[PDB]
């Protein structure tokens, strides 16, 4: 885990007449058969290597390895050679990757029970126990499902366990091309502070709008151009502008490289919200624009 | 086949000796820019012409030498010296930044302003991202993620298109705790702006990468969800072609999960991945890496189990392009299946030893969904526990996914699904038994053990739990003629 250390022993074996063994992926439940044959030849069992291609062991099954499959199935008669296999085993399940199985970090609160105790992380998930349904797990569903063989460990996580256990804001109106990067600043900026932004991507257009708390339509470069003169309300952005006037909702248009229409070409309708102040969007200060425009909102 | 490196060895020995005797900050710079136009003259070839070049400049400790003009107070000189970094930071000089040059790394990322400065520290942190799960940590503790999210802040799409690949190299190779800070730093709705942007198609594709990968962690999916960046993947792999990026190892050993993610999202981004990747291998000859990696086992089981029109095409177009028989789609009513059908379940799940087996016993679809270990110990000649517990692996995922409208009378599925999405698979058990919604109140520990087949006593328990705390003249005629 060390890249010192690592570099280190790396040099070591390269002096002498060793391969290096190239490092194991930490993701072990989403290894495939390749992943286990090289771990394999990592803790010197390469004589097992071609009954574990023949079983087509993979990360799960290796993972969740029982004592008779090794026994039977993979051909480890041996006992002491099992429980060699089963130490190199927990030694690989205290250091790897559950994220893709654990929903509720438990090998984080198994760890902190006892390192050693992060190894039954897999099984706990496997079985579907998360941090909740600790608190009514039984001593016998452990034995059974969850592989922890030593009585002492599931006591002491049993003790352990049941000891611990116990209408968006604003709307955004843009344009295609000119109007996207903006709104996507402006809805990431205000849901960074705490304000629901929804943005989209006729007659959900109109509740939309209605659900809107604010209607902040971005007038990015040439925006009103196309709902210029736009009296057949053929526009979806003339749609959403129109039904904002229509329920009245707070307006603080925000402007960047494009001027007011001027009201004689524009319906009255747009002729109303043309007496709104605007807000100059800054590259420059983009965080800095987004807080005067919070200052103005509620 | 090198002589191309044979003289252009030599042509880096003057020019990284011109550049270490120039004293003068433009001298150094027109050294800098040659060094970086020779690179990338190779580059447009030559990969192992780059290794070549990148192993002499290590060699001659050339890396050392851009780390102090990058620690030189002039601009100009720094400017140089991140582009030729940006170019040189393959895997061995990528471990030697992290083994000596990391830490001036930073000193650059607290420089913000600079539109050039930006982009190249945002490639540079990208290779340094792509290094290992130590340096990728470290980074994060520093400053090297707040100013990936100012750059994304900012508008240049080159800088964008580096940071983008930045975070999905991060995510991809760092970890737990890197994903869990780079969530509490809010890396997806950063990355929202870089995949919203219809400027260049490139740029989505890499940040939705990142989502997916993001996503591929479940346990904070409920946050990447929050963010709500995850909607616009699939309607941008849909819309993209995988040709026209194509034509534009480790790293699809870890695309393989995004496949395996069972994340809708997450398994169309691997998908696409994986297509143009495949198209890529298939214009050459080497396509071997695929079944290596068992990747081609993936694609047959997403094709099998597809749900969405858009990853089925892909997994169909990828599988088409390579030497594998595309499967056709099974149907979902597995409780109606005849023989043939089971047959074909068994080639796609790559039992086709045991298909004889399995049509000597005549299984179909009842017999399959209630077989047993036993079952398959003696009668079907399944002696590997191993395997056993492969098959019944499988026979829990075709049991996830199958419709059971013709058995199930109370929608006992739903509630199983409710209750837990992998309870499901116990639907046609508790069917077969006579059980539905208003007979779960009186089920008990022994007879769900002994008739449903839950073997496992946390679901017995919870199944248990769980029901027993829910659970509890006609107006007009008409007088009508015959025609
Ligand atoms: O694949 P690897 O060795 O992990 O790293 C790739 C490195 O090659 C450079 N590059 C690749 C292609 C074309 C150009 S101009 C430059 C990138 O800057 C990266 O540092």
């Amino acid at each position: 885990t060390n890249g010192t250390k690592s570099a280190l022993a790396k040099r070591a074996l390269r002096l002498l007449g060793e391969e290096v063994p190239r490092p194991i992926l930490p993701s072990v439940p989403s290894w495939k058969e390749a992943e286990v044959q090289t771990w394999l030849q990592c803790i010197g069992f390469s004589k097992y290597c071609e009954s574990f291609r023949e079983q087509q062991v993979d990360g799960d099954l290796l993972l969740r390895l029982t004592e008779e499959e090794l026994q039977t199935d993979l051909g480890m008669k041996s006992g002491i050679t099992r429980k060699r296999f089963f130490r190199e085993l927990t030694e690989l399940k205290t250091f790897a990757n559950y994220s893709t199985c654990d929903r509720s970090n438990l090998a984080d609160w198994l760890g902190s029970l006892d390192p050693r105790f992060r190894q039954y992380t897999y099984g706990l998930v496997s079985c579907g126990l998360d941090r909740s349904l600790l608190h009514r797990v039984s001593e016998q569903q452990l034995l059974e499902d969850c592989g922890i063989h030593l009585g002492v460990h599931r006591a002491r996580i049993l003790t352990a366990a049941r000891e611990m256990l116990h209408t968006p804001d604003v709307f955004i109106s843009y344009r295609r091309n000119s109007g996207s990067q903006l709104a996507s600043l402006l809805k990431v900026h205000l849901q960074l502070h705490g304000f629901s932004v929804f943005i989209d991507v006729e007659d959900k257009l109109i509740q939309s709008v209605m659900g809107a708390r604010n209607f902040v339509l971005v007038l990015s470069p040439g925006a009103l151009d196309k709902c210029m003169q736009d009296h057949d309300c053929k526009d979806w952005v003339h749609k959403e502008i129109v039904t904002a006037l229509s329920c009245g909702k707070n307006i603080v248009p925000i402007i960047d490289g494009f001027e007011w229409p001027e009201p004689q070409v524009l319906p009255e309708d747009m002729q109303a919200v043309l007496t709104f102040n605007g807000i100059k969007w800054s590259h420059e200060y983009q965080e800095a624009t987004i807080e005067k425009i919070i200052r103005f909102l509620q | 086949v090198q002589d191309a490196l044979e003289r252009a060895l030599p042509e880096l020995q003057q020019a990284l000796s011109a550049l270490k005797q120039a004293g003068g900050a433009r001298a150094v710079g027109a050294g800098l820019a040659e060094v970086f136009q020779l690179v990338e003259e190779a580059w447009l070839l030559g990969r192992e012409v780059a290794q070549g070049l990148c192993d002499a400049i290590r060699l001659d400790g050339g890396l050392d030498l851009l780390l102090r003009l990058l620690q030189a107070p002039e601009l100009e000189t720094r400017v140089q010296a991140a582009r030729l970094l940006e170019q040189i930071l393959v895997a061995e000089n990528r471990d030697r930044v992290a083994r000596i040059g990391l830490g001036v790394i930073l000193n650059l990322a607290k420089e913000r302003e600079p539109v050039e400065l930006a982009r190249s520290v945002a490639g540079i942190l990208e290779h340094m991202f792509k290094h290992s799960e130590e340096t990728c940590q470290r980074l994060v503790a520093a400053g090297g993620l707040d100013a990936v999210l100012y750059w994304c802040r900012r508008t240049d799409p080159a800088l964008l298109r580096h940071c983008a690949l930045a975070l999905g190299n991060c995510a991809l190779h760092g970890g737990q705790a890197v994903q869990r800070r780079m969530v509490e730093k809010r890396a997806a709705e950063w990355l929202f702006p870089l995949a919203f942007s219809k400027e260049d198609e490139l740029l989505r594709l890499h940040a939705c990468l990142a989502v997916a990968v993001l996503a591929t962690n479940k346990e904070v999916e409920r946050e990447v969800e929050r963010s709500g960046t995850l909607a616009l993947v699939e309607p941008l792999v849909a819309s993209l072609d995988p040709g026209r990026f194509a034509r534009c190892p480790d790293d699809l050993q870890r695309l393989v999960p995004l496949l395996d993610s069972n994340r809708l999202e997450a398994q169309c981004i691997g998908a696409f991945y994986l297509c143009a990747e495949a198209a890529i291998k298939s214009l050459q000859g080497k396509t071997k890496v695929f079944s290596d990696i068992g990747a081609i086992q993936s694609l047959k089981r997403l094709v099998c189990y597809s749900t969405n029109g858009t990853k089925s095409a892909l997994a169909k177009r990828a599988l088409r392009l390579l030497g594998e028989e595309v499967p056709r789609p099974i149907l979902p009513s597995v409780p109606s299946w005849k023989e043939a059908e089971v047959q074909t379940w068994l080639q796609c799940i790559g039992f086709s030893k045991y298909c004889e087996s399995f049509r000597e016993q005549q299984v179909d679809g009842d017999l399959l969904l209630r077989l047993t270990e036993e079952e398959l110990q003696t009668d079907l000649g399944m002696k590997s526990g191993i395997t056993r517990k492969r098959f019944f692996r499988e026979l829990t995922e075709l049991k996830t996914f199958a419709n059971y409208s013709t058995c199930d009378r109370s929608n006992l599925a739903d509630w199983l699904g409710s209750l837990d999405p992998r309870f499901r698979q116990y639907t046609y058990g508790l069917v077969s038994c006579g059980l539905d919604r208003s007979l779960l109140h009186r089920v008990s520990e022994q007879q769900l053990l002994e008739d449903c087949g839950i073997h496992l006593g946390v679901h017995r328990a919870r199944i248990l739990t769980a029901a027993r705390e829910m659970l509890h003249t006609p107006d007009v005629f008409i007088s009508y003629r015959r025609n």
